[PDB]
């Protein structure tokens, strides 16, 4: 259970430094910590599956934590972190749950996934069970705030979210007739 | 001074981290926090010649073996390590590893590291190997697959108490320039 003592810490970790004391800047309240995951992104390929030869230097360790606002629980964001020396953690991008629009499981590496807001993210979790644990968590979250609706799957086991075709078909954020743009000439 | 590069693998939770930390300052972790890749760059001292070692720290995890082979490139000096205090660690030694750094560091220099030998005569250690019907890894024992795997050289060293550490360094260095 190297991986269980691992999120503890983490966890642990996490919330003593960015969600336990209100904010140094101004005394606003810290969001309440949901969960995070480690991840490994590529800076010389950040929106694919980079080759198999897109050397070490190019990697970049990093963590996505899940997080509600203070007042509204349905206000969640996810953001993207880098941990330093020292044990803490510095938050610096930042999204809205709701710009969650795709989530794409990769076929060929078992760790990795994309995650399509604005852009689109190319992202490998450090260990295979780590993603499934993650997108797991990540989909049943959108489902609990955004009144059962989903963000469109794309190779996942439908039933890995206690979900099926039907269910599905009926809760994708596609099915509503202006949420798709056309395409052009 | 002279830029080298020191690429350090072996089974997980051997000690290969710890091994690091205590040579290029100290502190000796307690708790186990396993590396999924790591550089650092130490300037170490050898005969006169100042060299920048850069230290490429992987994975001994099965679970990540997957960027290991990004960090084998070009390596000057190869350290793979066992634990004193497990057995199968040294079986490992020649039953995986070898082959694998033969593989991605054709031609570079190799030094078999005996970790945790602090742990050679605790009492404790010696008993519960007893169970596995087995006992802590001997110099003979180590020396033997050093000599059966090539290595240019067989170190033993406890990064909890310090002893043989510096040493394991001195050696990969005079190794990586060569
Ligand atoms: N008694 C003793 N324990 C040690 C020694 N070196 C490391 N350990 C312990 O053994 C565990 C593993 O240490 P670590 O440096 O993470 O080994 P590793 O092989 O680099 N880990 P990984 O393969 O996961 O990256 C830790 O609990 C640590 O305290 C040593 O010389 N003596
Ligand atoms: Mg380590």
């Amino acid at each position: 259970n190297f991986l269980a003592e691992q999120y503890e810490r983490d966890r642990k970790a996490i919330i003593n430094c960015c969600f336990s004391r209100p904010d140094h800047k101004t005394g606003e309240p810290p969001n309440n910590y949901i969960t995070h995951v480690r991840i490994i992104e590529d800076s010389k390929f950040p929106s694919s599956r980079p080759p198999p030869d897109s050397k070490l230097e190019n990697k970049k360790k990093r963590l996505l934590i899940l997080s509600a606002k203070p007042n509204n629980a349905k206000l969640i964001q996810i953001h993207k972190a880098r941990e330093n020396s020292d044990g803490s953690f510095q938050i610096g991008r930042t999204w809205q749950l709701t710009e969650l629009v795709r989530v794409e499981k990769d076929l060929e590496i078992s760790e990795g996934f994309i995650l399509t807001m604005s852009k689109k993210y190319y992202w490998e979790t450090n260990s295979a069970k780590e993603r499934t644990v993650f997108i797991k968590s990540l989909i049943t979250l959108y489902i609990q705030t955004f009144e059962g609706h989903v963000p469109e799957l794309v190779n996942w086991d439908l039933s890995l979210f206690y979900l099926d075709e039907r269910s599905y078909q009926r809760a994708v954020i596609t099915n509503r007739p202006g949420s798709v743009s056309p395409i052009k000439s | 001074s002279i830029r080298r590069k020191l690429v350090i693998v072996g089974d997980g939770a051997c000690g290969k981290t710890c091994l690091l930390i205590v040579n290029s300052k100290g502190q000796f972790p307690e708790v186990y926090v396993p590396t999924v890749f790591e550089n650092y760059v130490a300037d170490v001292e050898v005969d006169g010649r100042r060299v920048e070692l850069a230290l490429w720290d992987t994975a001994g995890q099965e679970d990540y073996d997957r960027l290991r082979p990004l960090s084998y490139p070009d390596s000057n000096v190869v350290l793979i390590c066992f634990s004193i205090d497990l057995p199968d660690s040294l079986e490992n030694v020649q039953e995986k590893w070898i082959a694998e750094v033969l593989h991605f560091c054709q031609g570079v220099p190799i030094i078999l590291v005996g970790c945790k030998v602090d742990l050679r005569n605790d009492p404790q250690t010696i008993e519960q190997l007893r169970q596995e019907g087995q006992q802590p890894v001997t110099s003979q024992e180590g020396q033997s697959v050093a000599d059966q795997i090539g290595a240019t050289g067989y170190y033993e060293c406890s990064a909890k108490t310090g002893y043989g550490v510096r040493e394991v360094f001195e050696a990969a260095t005079r190794a990586s320039l060569m």
